[PDB]
């Protein structure tokens, strides 16, 4: 029973760090939308 | 120059605009602003040149009550151009002292928001414009906030994953600035503002950082049901483990806490598990 | 210390890579430079204790970094006519954020100190995705970790210099150059740049390990290695000169002093 | 113990399925990160 439970928290270890690592790819691709629509309404300052 | 028709056989005109915008500091408070206005109306009615000035003299004056004059100026201003905003937001820079001039150019900003498009033709871009109001509250100030509060309810009367995660850093500024300048009235405010964003919770698009920011707001302030909600949404994630997060939220709820319901709730809840 | 590094590579053998074991390894001995970057990475958070993920890791580093770099340049907001330092900051600045409008805008303290560690990190790891990782992370710990003990560093290096050379801080006091000492560049910018990079990282193995103190000792390590030039001086400006034009001749045995130095105070 | 063997084959479907879902948030994410960054060059192509 032991063995069992601490085969379980090391799995859920496992998949937590390597779920929050794409996590980091979903802040980073948040923050190139954020910035892109920032200079889009920049240029679209500058348009006319 | 009232007798003035839109034609212009002349070229004079950014130079006597320049005196509008020199004299209008220091006018009449009900007539004499009202004529610098009149003339400054059928600017509009021709084409007109860099008026940044006119933006930063076309502000400071929402405050006193003459909404319904500066409003239809600046609404058939904005043709023929978009860049308005643009130039707002460069105006949030060594300005953080200069509360009525934030308060109307954000207020005349709000147009672009979901409280009344007057407009309804110009790119929406609400993302982009966002952040430039965090920047403006580099300075605690009372009106100024509460404008900011009130442009941002009618605009969450509604997607964009940004659009939150920016305003929900605005309200946690917004928080942030509640325990020093504690007003009798942003309090209501703010906690009304977690209320209608329970009640939009489900179709918010919105992330959980909210449930978090009542733990930073965790003082009553905030209502009964609210916590409710809260302690539900809190203990959703224990499951198998991660006890220590329940007994960080027990703290948090049973020895420090005064309202014995949501400690019969939480007690029940430790049951349950 | 070839045992040592064979102990290394047997803690790096099981799929299960602790840190606090390489944490203990660190503080007791310097790592072996070719492995540093690499227990770096898993000291950092960049790698989780399982190296058979490592795989999937890189490819959503690769990724947030082609990403980051192909949007600097879609906005250009920065020029591949640029350094490895500066061209970093563009990302940090939108990773975090507070990317600013004009690509000529001036910079803040955090920038400089931020650029310098790019630069040191670039000597240190040849790999850029690798660098990108280390730096954030550490710059992270700095602000968020060790922090905690960064303001109060130079009155606790006064303390530590203290009960193990007091001349060296008697005449100070007398010079009027103590309030003027700017440990930043070895405190908070780590000596990245004044010292040499090449024969910089091995305290550094502590310190992204988690010596956050320990600069203070090399800070002592440099008054004992150098106390001619410093004492030859008194004004705060030749004082803070010196120091800046330090040589780079003995970098390997101020910080092998600073070992003991940090073993005598803290352990 | 049976139980426990099940519930950990049940948590690693839940742990695989949550991380292709966020997957695929990513994903759509960069359709509209690819979507604005192409209107950026259209805009540009005014100059």
């Amino acid at each position: 029973l032991l063995e069992q439970k601490k085969y379980l928290e090391d799995v859920k270890l496992q998949a937590r760090g390597q779920l929050q690592a794409a996590e980091s790819r979903y802040e980073a691709q948040k923050r190139i939308t954020q910035v892109f629509e920032l200079e889009i309404l920049d240029l679209y300052g500058r348009l006319e | 120059l009232d007798e003035y028709i839109a034609r212009m056989v002349q070229m004079i005109c950014l130079l006597c605009v320049r005196t509008a915008s020199s004299v209008d500091i220091e006018v009449s408070l009900q007539v004499l602003d009202a004529v610098v206005c009149y003339n400054c109306l059928p600017a509009e009615s021709l084409p007109l040149f860099i008026v940044t000035l006119c933006r930063t003299i076309n502000v400071k004056e929402l405050c006193e009550p003459c909404w319904k004059l500066m409003r239809n100026l600046l609404g058939t201003h904005l043709g023929h151009s978009a860049i308005y905003n643009m130039c707002h937001l460069m105006e949030d820079r060594a300005y953080m002292e200069d509360a009525p001039l934030l308060r109307g150019a954000v207020f005349f900003v709000g147009m672009a928001l979901w409280g009344a498009h007057r407009l309804y033709s110009l790119r929406n871009s609400p993302t982009s414009v966002l952040p430039s109001f965090y920047q403006a509250m580099a300075c605690p100030n009372e009106v100024v906030s509460y404008e900011i509060v009130l442009s941002i309810t009618r605009l969450i009367k509604k997607w964009d994953i940004l659009l939150n995660i920016i305003e929900r850093l605005l309200q946690q500024l917004q928080t942030l600035d509640s325990p020093e300048l504690r007003t009798i009235v942003h309090d209501l405010l703010t906690t009304v503002e977690e209320l209608c964003d329970q009640n939009e919770f489900h179709g918010s698009q919105e992330r959980y950082f909210e449930l978090v920011e009542r733990c930073a707001d965790q003082r009553p302030e905030s209502s009964l049901l609210n916590l409710i909600s809260y302690r539900a949404q809190s203990i959703h994630p224990a499951k198998d483990g991660w006890i220590q997060n329940l007994q960080a939220l027990m703290e948090r709820f049973f020895r420090s806490e005064s309202r014995g319901a949501v400690r019969i709730k939480v007690l029940d809840v430790l049951s349950f598990v | 210390g070839v045992e040592e590094k064979k102990s290394l590579e047997i803690l790096l053998k099981d799929d299960r890579l602790d840190t606090e074991k390489l944490c203990t390894f660190s503080q007791r001995f310097p790592l072996p430079s070719m492995y540093r970057a690499l227990v770096w990475k898993v000291l950092l958070g960049i790698l989780p204790p399982h190296h058979e993920s490592h795989a999937k890791v890189m490819m959503y580093r690769k990724e947030q970094y082609l990403d980051v770099l192909h949007a600097l340049k879609v906005v250009r907001f920065v020029s591949d006519a640029t350094p490895q330092a500066e061209v970093y900051l563009r990302m940090y600045q939108l990773e975090s954020g507070k990317l600013p409008r004009s690509p000529s805008f001036p910079l803040e303290p955090d920038d400089e100190v931020f650029l310098a560690i790019a630069k040191a990190m670039e000597e240190m790891v040849e790999d850029s995705v690798d660098c990108y990782w280390i730096t954030r992370r550490f710059v992270n710990q700095l602000n968020t970790k060790y922090r905690d003990s960064l303001p109060q560093l130079p009155k606790a290096f006064e303390q530590y210099l203290n009960l193990e050379d007091g001349r060296l801080l008697t005449h100070l006091r007398m010079c009027s150059a103590a309030p003027k000492l700017p440990y930043d560049l070895w405190f908070k910018r780590c000596f990245a740049g004044c010292l040499p990079e090449s024969s910089l990282q091995r305290v550094w193995d502590k310190v992204v390990s988690g010596s956050c103190k320990i600069l203070v000792f090399v800070a002592v390590e440099i008054l004992l290695t150098f106390k001619i030039k410093v004492m030859a001086l008194n004004s705060a400006e030749k004082i803070t000169k010196f120091l800046e034009n330090i040589p780079q001749d003995s970098s390997d045995a101020i910080v092998s002093k600073a070992i003991d130095l940090w073993h005598k105070h803290c352990g």
